[PDB]
């Protein structure tokens, strides 16, 4: 499929904890997406797997709502336990098995050693759907935030903090990951997290509005 | 406060007045289910250490006193908490991990330690908060012909991350020649049996280990111990208990816009400013009740035993545990006169005090 | 960096240079006198109404008593510095209602009764330009109890046991002392600083000042209007410089900023663990039994004691520096205002 | 040492105020030298006749 | 050859910063002050520099201290000879005796011994099993090495705080001496002093 490269544009910030803080500058050391980096633009008109390298920032600017679900694992041929996040119009189905399953080809709208069967509300829903996945201490954490875009050119300029969804303590040794499609095209951005130090800014309403990446330029190190 | 029986003329800072709490408040979530620790600690068969089971304990009330009745163990060895304080405070979720090891490897179930079980079978994180419960199992997990149902892995390419499991069994290779599924030269199966016998020594006996992993309060609480709730009162200095968070202060209504995943509000001094009530989803401001300094204004004991008390920095309509209001607090026991003398005892912003004649008494003036 | 402009004065063994005119220049010197008076109690800061922490803190002796004694000595010394600088006159002299002093304009330094605090125009600019940290000398516990908007730094300082005491002399009394010294200077000369105030016309007093610096007094009487106009222009230039440039008053702003920053650091130091498991004391009490929580409480008590002693030592050094500056300001008040000085650059 | 740095991070801002005190002393030394020696505004020089 | 003490100070995080004014700039300032004093007198310190012959300037100086100016004009060569002889005796005393400059030597020596003590204090154990972090980290497990490293951290932090407090007190003393030196620059060089023993 067609690849491209574009700037991150100070985007990919999430709430690091479930604590309300207002009108205070807070310093956090966590796996963040560094500022002004190159994320990779994939055009899915066509597919080897993508490496899960210490965290993945996922974005999609698609109005037609085609993109759906993910696969996580390390070798993906029934020789390992693999995470499978499958979404639909009603629920989500998250499961860990050996998983020689398939939903990528044209089988759509016109088990083994199972550990857990978490089903919940759906994840997904001129709009940008931002996602952050990470795997720390055996715990799989998913952050998400949907933000409308006015001029569909690239990743927007500004800040939009991401809110946590679920903190699954299952998912072991994630190395490679995969994304589905849907046909009756798909375009998504993929970025890689890094152990950086940030300096978050809260307003009087408790919302993150500005941030400073402490290892970008010496001016930001002076600010930090 | 001066360690003397005679005091001289001047103003002395003695102590601070504090409003004592009147009532007590305990706020716990309305959960009536009982946590199934009997299903964990009393099982017919336990899994091996390479395929250890994990059980999620949630949406129930946990009583930790029945654990001693369930299994005959010695030590309830906890790390981040104490075994005697488990019934007061509470957590989000509790996970129970159960496996069988050898008596030599019980010491390896600890945060920050290497070995054979701790590197290839079961690794604990460095920020482990929980208890490890282990007891002997010579009567149920030992046979005279040997045991081969309990397997452990001793060969792996890399060390295991904390709380990770490995099920897949491949032919391990420690050389350039590939095994290709053949257990020949330099090819070993990673799983080998313990081989438990009743005639072994005390350090080689089978041990049943149950590891309870608590995670601290970040989400709404789903498992909480046996403690009755109390009705919530406001605008009074009381003692509160919000999901194990004890303290003293005044609970008022707030206009803070908490996001729906946030259950706490912290301050610059790392103290809880606001709390969310677990029964009714409302936000309460926590502020300490009234305090301030107390200064005693006296002449010498050679002159008189009369004193005047200055309550520093307060608007004294809330005095207790002649009245004149100054900028340094307010003065009780000295009469303000409309005269001007030289300063004798300095009090505050242009206010002094003296022991005068116009019957002797303590006066205050500019 | 350039040290200055190159110059070469034409020296010769029979040549001299003599001035034929003069200028009257008015300069401004700013000297700090006092600083903020603070009071810290150990029980609210280290423990925060925990009985177990207080019972363990009683085993550390009398560290808090001597910290309290040092802070009380600093607080007394600040009022002593202000009294020793400003209260130098024995009587409150007032200017007569006829405001003629030989053509010299003193309207921008003499007070006016229109405003309630009887301060001059230049005193109003000097009070407006130096912003304040708005510390606890104004009572704010009714405001701290009522949670409005966001939490202030002053409320977080007060709730942790840090309190700012008001000065003994208010700004109105300082302005009254300044006005008394100014009236005694412009109506008596140097006689009010050496006994009784003897009246003298201002032109003849300025002729005495001209005789002090080695100029014959006929130079003043032949050039009185020019000297009065130069003085008025210099006072207006001082007014315009104070109205425009705001970087001249950096010393008093630094005095305010250091005392705000020390208390902010002392508040922020309560979020540290100091090798314990939690900075919150109640979590240590609830999560553990007696002995282990006693160990963690001892670690927190030790760390908070070192932070408090560091604050007290820094305050003592700053108070010594402020006292030296106040002694210099009192000497300059005694020698420049109350007399005429022959010391060069003083 | 990374473990020592991680354990030193829990001690707060003692090193920040030590650094601030040393920086204040360093600025004060140059202020002292400027106050003592830089009293003249022009650099006068000796004429060649001695 | 051998390892210097300055290298051992620099390897442990101690750094000495250069001053803003070099010695050539201080010499330029001193030469400017000397030329302004000799050519102009005290006129250059209160405005524009006005030239005056040096014999007439010395007559002004004698008239300041209560001696009539004919005493200089009748004894000019004797006073010039006495001044030249006194400068020669100062040159001979500075070439011979080296105990006069003990204050600046003490200023150098205190700053040397403080940094030497701060380096030598790193060998202390403070109740731990070793003074080396690598030996503690390799010899023990996580918890015991955390305890020993915490003890070493507390001891080294206490020593560094003691050094900073002593430096602050010494800096206050140095600032008082510099204020006195600035006053003596303003009153002895730029003018004439009436104060006894000043
Ligand atoms: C001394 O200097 C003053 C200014 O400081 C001179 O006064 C000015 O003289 C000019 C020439 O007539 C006028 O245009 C100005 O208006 C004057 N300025 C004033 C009065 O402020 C004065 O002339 C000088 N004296 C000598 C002898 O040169
Ligand atoms: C991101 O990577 C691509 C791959 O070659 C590169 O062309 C692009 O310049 C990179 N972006 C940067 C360095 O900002
Ligand atoms: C906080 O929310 C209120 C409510 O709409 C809004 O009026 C105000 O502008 C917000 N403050 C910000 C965004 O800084
Ligand atoms: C707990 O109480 C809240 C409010 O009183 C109520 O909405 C909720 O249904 C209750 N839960 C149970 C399990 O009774
Ligand atoms: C464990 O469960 C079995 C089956 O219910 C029961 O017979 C046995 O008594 C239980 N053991 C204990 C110690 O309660
Ligand atoms: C606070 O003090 C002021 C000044 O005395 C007074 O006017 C005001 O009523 C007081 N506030 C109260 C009593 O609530
Ligand atoms: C005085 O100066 C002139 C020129 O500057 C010089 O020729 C003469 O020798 C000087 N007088 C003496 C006594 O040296
Ligand atoms: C100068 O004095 C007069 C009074 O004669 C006064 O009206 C005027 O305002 C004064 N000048 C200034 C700048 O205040």
């Amino acid at each position: 499929r067609t690849q491209s490269y574009t700037n991150s544009f100070t985007r990919g910030v999430y709430y690091p904890d479930k604590v309300f803080r207002s009108s205070v500058l807070h310093s956090t050391q966590d796996l963040f997406l560094p500022f002004f980096s190159n994320v990779t633009w994939f055009h899915a008109i066509h597919n080897p797997a993508l490496p899960f390298n210490d965290g993945v920032y996922f974005a999609s600017t698609e109005k037609s709502n085609i993109i759906r679900g993910w696969i996580f694992g390390t070798t993906l041929d029934s020789k390992t336990q693999s995470l499978l996040i499958v979404n639909n119009a009603t629920n989500v189905v998250i499961k860990v098995c050996e998983f020689q399953f398939c939903n990528d080809p044209f089988l759509d709208v016109y088990a083994n050693n199972c550990t857990f069967e978490y089903v919940s509300q759906p994840f997904l829903m001129k709009n940008l759907r931002e996602f952050v996945f990470k795997n720390i201490d055996g715990y799989f954490k998913i952050y998400s935030k949907h933000t409308p875009i006015n001029l569909e050119r690239d990743l927007p300029q500004g800040f939009s903090a991401l809110e946590p969804l679920v903190d699954l303590p299952i998912g072991i040794n994630i190395t490679r990951f995969q994304t589905l499609l849907a046909l009756h095209a798909a375009a998504y951005y993929v970025g890689y997290l890094q152990p950086r130090t940030f300096l978050l800014k809260y307003n009087e309403n408790g919302t993150i509005t500005d941030a400073v990446d402490c290892a970008l330029d010496p001016l930001s190190e002076t600010k930090c | 406060t001066l360690k003397s029986f005679t005091v001289e003329k001047g103003i002395y800072q003695t102590s601070n007045f504090r409003v004592q709490p009147t009532e007590s408040i305990v706020r716990f979530p309305n959960i009536t289910n009982l946590c199934p620790f009997h299903e964990v600690f009393n099982a017919t068969t336990f899994a091996s250490v390479y395929a250890w089971n994990r059980k999620r304990i949630s949406n129930c009330v946990a009583d930790y006193s029945v654990i001693y009745n369930f299994a005959p163990f010695f030590a309830f060895k906890c790390y981040g908490v104490s075994p005697t304080k488990l019934n007061d405070l509470c957590f989000t979720n509790v996970y129970a991990d159960s496996f069988v090891i050898r008596g030599n490897e019980v010491s390896q179930i600890a945060p920050g330690q290497t070995g054979n079980i701790a590197d290839y079978n079961y690794k604990l994180p460095d920020d482990f908060t929980g208890c490890v419960i282990a007891w002997n199992s010579n009567k149920l997990d030992s046979k005279p012909s040997g045991n081969y149902n309990y397997l452990y892995r001793l060969f792996r390419k890399s060390k295991l991350k904390p709380f990770e499991r490995d099920i897949s069994t491949e032919i391990y290779q420690a050389g350039n020649k590939p095994c290709n599924g053949v257990a020949g030269p330099n090819c070993y199966s990673p799983l080998q049996s313990y081989g438990f016998r009743p005639t072994y020594g005390v350090g080689h006996q089978p041990y049943r280990v149950v590891v309870l992993s608590f995670e601290l309060l970040h989400a709404p609480a789903t498992v909480c111990g046996p403690k009755k709730s109390t009705n919530l009162v406001k605008n009074k200095c009381v003692n509160f208990n919000f999901n194990g968070l004890t303290g003293t202060g005044v609970l008022t209504e707030s206009n803070k816009k908490f996001l729906p995943f946030q259950q706490f509000g912290r301050d610059i001094a790392d103290t809880t400013d606001a709390v969310r009530d677990p029964q009714t989803l409302e936000i309460l401001d926590i502020t300490p009740c009234s305090f301030g300094g107390v200064s005693v204004i006296t002449p010498g004991t050679n002159t008189s035993n009369q004193v005047a008390v200055l309550y520093q920095g307060v608007n004294c309509t809330e005095v207790p545990v002649n009245v004149f209001q100054t900028r340094a607090g307010c003065l009780i026991g000295a009469e303000y006169v409309n005269n001007s003398y030289e300063c004798d005892i300095p009090i505050g912003a242009g206010i002094c005090a003296s022991y005068q004649t116009q019957s002797q008494s303590i006066i205050a003036y500019t | 960096m350039s040290l200055g402009a190159e110059n070469s004065v034409a020296y010769s063994n029979n040549s001299i240079a003599i001035p034929t005119n003069f200028t009257i220049s008015v300069t401004t010197e700013i000297l700090p006198v006092s600083m903020t008076k603070t009071s810290v109690d150990c029980t609210m800061y280290i423990c925060g109404d925990s009985t177990e922490c207080s019972n363990l803190l009683l085993q550390y002796g009398s560290f808090c008593t001597q910290l309290k004694r040092a802070l009380t000595g600093i607080a007394v010394e600040q009022d002593k510095n202000t009294q020793e600088v400003f209260a130098q006159v024995k009587q409150i002299y007032k200017t007569p209602p006829i405001k003629y002093f030989g053509g010299f304009n003193f309207s921008q330094i003499l007070p006016d009764p229109s405003k309630p605090s009887k301060r001059s125009f230049i005193e109003d600019l000097l009070f407006n330009k130096v912003t304040l940290a708005d510390a606890g000398f104004i009572k704010q516990y009714g405001d701290c109890l009522g949670d409005i908007a966001a939490r202030d730094l002053i409320c977080a300082q007060k709730f942790n046991g840090l309190t700012v005491l008001p000065p003994l002399l208010t700004d109105e009394m300082i302005a009254q002392y300044t006005s008394a010294l100014l009236a005694g200077t412009i109506t008596s000369g140097w006689t009010f600083g050496a006994g009784a105030a003897l009246q003298i016309p201002f032109a003849m007093q300025m002729a005495y000042r001209f005789n002090g610096i080695g100029v014959t007094q006929n130079v003043l009487y032949e050039n009185q209007k020019l000297i009065a106009n130069q003085f008025n222009s210099a006072i207006g230039k001082i007014q315009d410089s104070l109205s425009s440039t705001a970087s001249a008053l950096g010393k008093l702003q630094d005095v305010v900023n250091h005392n705000a920053q020390a208390l902010n650091t002392l508040v922020k130091q309560l979020s540290s663990k100091f090798g314990a498991i939690s900075s919150v004391l109640n979590d240590i009490l609830s999560r553990l039994d007696k002995v282990e929580a006693e160990v963690q409480i001892d670690r927190l008590i030790t760390g908070r004691l070192q932070s408090l002693q560091t604050y007290v030592t820094q305050q003592l050094i700053r108070a010594a520096e402020i006292r030296a500056s106040a002694n210099l300001a009192a000497t300059k008040m005694s020698e420049c205002v109350l007399g005429q000085s022959k010391r060069v650059d003083f």
